[PDB]
């Protein structure tokens, strides 16, 4: 019996972390231990820090005998992920101080097991403490929103200024074709939650960020209906999609000074 | 300029 | 209060039409007046002329106090467009003598507003004269039929002989490949009027065209469901798609001779 | 009267069995006869051949009067299959030692009738002798199964190997980035038969192919919901697509050695 | 040969 | 290494 072993009752969730990550972050460690399967890594041009975590409540059923580092390229685990339908059952093995990762994939359209050993691989990153901080302004807004407010700028502008103040959070941009501005007030939809913009505020702030970097994040969409932005001075833009339970897949940006 | 993420965290 | 302030209760029309031109026309003006929001360009290879009017009446509301002519990049406000959604509420503003055009999108789905300032250019180009013709023939037909015929036709040949007379219209095209003709009749559909062939015979008449100029201009498919195309010797091709009241897109291609 | 005319209700049978070939084989030879239209060809790197058979029945009506070869290359037959929708009406006509195809596209939606002559090429191919082969193990799955185990796995491996035994067919391959297999087993589905695997095990056999050609063949996944896989010693692979009928698509595959 | 446009409007 | 198709294959 293996130290790991974890059933996905639907491998969707784990080919869309996946995405969501893997044009950011070459290669990486999973994390594995009793709360769940964990990454953190920086991304490849270290402009951004990824953070996820999938809780043990997120399997059916979840055991990890013993903390295990599974090193992993994330091409080489997309070419294995592919093979998953997203209806696929989906279970993790690895032994102790593993050569392999064991994954395996159960349709439940036909009777078809596809099983695959990935070759892991050594990563010696260093874990970074990420800190307790009180945003001055956060905004919780539709996933789809973000991820076309960023994008469209994208096409004008290389950076964006995020301000939050009184009057809502404003993305504004300026380039050769012009300027473009994108604002965003407090905003309650009674029938469609997800369409509500929760802003709160502590204290104006304005930062500017790379827009590449937002619209590789928006990569999430697909796994979560909201986004969660957070802005403070002298900290990175978290980027927050938080998925059931305690599980999140979370995206921290260094602001351009 | 963009400014590096390093910087901003403490490693464990 | 600016001068020009044009309101569309949905983007969609005006984001179509521009699509339907970007391919041909590098740069142009929008001529706003009392009647509406009009342009005419050459194609950028001088074998084309786009003539468009947006009618006041198509607007909810319309205001031009002064002539304004929108000196405009086209990809540059494809940039802008691309932003807004086509169920967003748009509104173009300008002041007399403008240096930017000002663009408001307001989604229909949440608490966003998106506001551009396109910067204009100076086009210095001659207004052109379309003479009142008499066709040899026209024939109004399903928009997507045409375009599928000139789309499938170019892929054997870069030229298309159209001929009109008593027994139709054809389409007919020699090439490394061999020939190909496609005929339209004189034809009624009681229910989906849209797929009639309405053929209207002044007298016989045969041009050839360049089957890619034909192509670019069905990127106007999506305006009308039927287009109208009209012949006569002498004069260009007219390919319109007529638009709900009297606005239009029309293009005019001079033949081969 | 041309010897051949034969009518095709809808040609997207047509179109769909040239789609699934013209990967595979440059130009060829449609064999008309009394009994239907024909083709076999070798795939251009004489790895591969193709089998296909569109019996007199699967037309309304067919006639050939005399045995006729129509050399076509198949880039330019798909040239003009394009202009063709899938709802057309399509005849196809030729005279004795014809210099081209006629094909004749009636669309079921307005007036419209689009014809093209065809230049036939003159081919000289050495027409082979398909062997009857008890085979040590066949498969029949659904059709999109194996294609997404083909396509999935070419993404890790230029081979695979393919053993049928008691425990069912296993697919497998070994790559850089590891070992991937995907098992099927005997399965019936009642309500849905095409996502049932009946195996007819004579004899354990293990033979190794290229990915690369199986994903060819799988472009006639559109054709047949299921699939039938044949495999014995010493005889190429058969990949078997059974129309309607009694027309087919056939596939016949080297193995490596 | 492809004629241009030109030739067949007047200029206002 | 692969195999040719004509080997297995007799003409007509
Ligand atoms: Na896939
Ligand atoms: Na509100
Ligand atoms: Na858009
Ligand atoms: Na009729
Ligand atoms: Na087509
Ligand atoms: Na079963």
């Amino acid at each position: 019996a293996m130290a790991l072993e974890a059933r996905l009752e639907q491998a969707s969730i784990l080919k869309k972390v996946v995405d969501a990550i893997k044009d950011l972050v070459q290669d990486c460690n999973f994390d594995c231990n009793d709360s769940g399967i964990a990454l953190q890594a920086m991304d490849n041009s270290h402009v951004a820090l990824v953070s996820m975590m999938l809780k043990a409540e997120g399997f059916s059923p979840y055991r990890c005998d013993r903390n295990i580092a599974l090193g992993v390229n994330l091409t080489s685990l997309t070419k294995v992920l592919r093979a998953a339908q997203n209806e696929d059952i989906l279970t993790l093995k690895a032994e102790d101080a593993p050569d392999v990762l064991n994954l395996v994939f159960e349709s439940s359209e036909t009777d078809r097991i596809s099983e695959y050993d990935l070759k892991l691989m050594d990563i010696d990153q260093e874990h970074l403490g990420i800190p307790e901080t009180e945003y001055a302004a956060t905004i919780t807004m539709p996933s789809n929103e973000f991820k076309r407010i960023t994008t469209d700028l994208m096409a004008m502008s290389e950076s964006v200024t995020i301000e939050a103040n009184k009057d809502g959070v404003k993305f504004s941009c300026q380039g050769d074709i012009g300027n473009g501005s994108v604002t965003l007030r407090q905003h309650t939809n009674v029938e469609k939650p997800n369409e509500s913009i929760e802003i709160e505020l502590s204290e104006p702030v304005s930062l500017t960020f790379s827009l590449k970097y937002l619209v590789n994040f928006c990569k999430a969409s697909a796994l979560s209906n909201t986004v969660k932005i957070c802005l403070s001075n002298e900290v990175p833009l978290l980027v927050e999609y938080s998925l059931g339970g305690s599980s999140y897949l979370r995206f921290y940006l260094a602001p351009k000074i | 300029q963009q400014a590096r993420i390093e910087g901003f965290f403490k490693v464990i």
